[PDB]
């Protein structure tokens, strides 16, 4: 029996922690909604 | 139940203790999450019940109480923020420049941020605070790290 609990407002935060790269990937999406890498 | 707009954890008491299986967005009286978080099951908000209204396994999305309301799109140029809601941890904004998933049917933004599976459903926002999609459906790349699509629905 799943239930929900509020965790916050949806807002943009100025000076938030900045991380992560920006990869460009070739991918395929199957009928089950799974992504896979194409090579 | 609580119907105020915002980000919410999706919990279950079926497993050991109370386990967070994902996250979602309440907007205009509709709750939005990824299909793999709930599997389309009904949800509780206090004493209230939220019933599924629309869903699609291939898009990996589901809406409750009404049709999908989120329609903002990544501009393809700017940094966005993941509003990560990890299990047992405070909501925290993470800013990043998305990469891209290139597919036979077009391209979509992707974020290269690695969080526990129970973070799935967390919203990705633009500079105006609009939700441009949900985090949690993606791929595992060469070094074992994770890259999520920016998954957005269609507003009918
Ligand atoms: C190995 C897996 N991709 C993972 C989980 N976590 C983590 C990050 C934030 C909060 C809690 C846990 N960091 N790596
Ligand atoms: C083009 C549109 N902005 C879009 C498509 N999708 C999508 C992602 C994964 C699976 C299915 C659909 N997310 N946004």
């Amino acid at each position: 029996d799943m239930y929900i609990e509020r965790a916050g407002d949806i807002t943009w935060e100025k000076d938030a922690e900045v991380t992560g790269n920006s990869p460009r990937l070739d991918v395929a999406l199957d009928e089950s909604g799974d992504f896979s890498l194409v090579e | 139940g609580e119907t105020t707009d915002g980000v919410y954890r999706v919990m279950t008491r079926r497993l050991l203790g109370s386990t967070q299986v994902g996250v979602g967005v309440m907007q205009e009286g509709v709750f939005h999450t990824m299909w793999h978080v709930t599997k389309g099951a009904a949800l509780r908000s206090g004493e209230g019940r939220l019933d599924p209204y629309w869903g699609d396994v291939k898009q990996d999305l589901v809406s409750y109480c009404g049709p999908w309301k989120l329609d903002a799109a990544w501009d393809g140029l700017s940094e966005v923020q993941l509003l990560a809601v990890p299990p047992g941890e405070r909501a925290k904004n993470i800013q990043t420049l998305p990469g891209i998933f290139k597919t036979k049917d077009g391209d979509i933004g992707a974020v290269a941020l690695d969080y526990p599976a129970g973070t799935s459903g967390s919203p990705i926002l633009d500079k105006c605070g609009r939700v441009i999609g949900l985090y949690g459906n993606g791929v595992v790349i060469k070094n074992g790290s994770y890259v999520s699509a920016i998954t957005q629905g269609k507003r009918e």
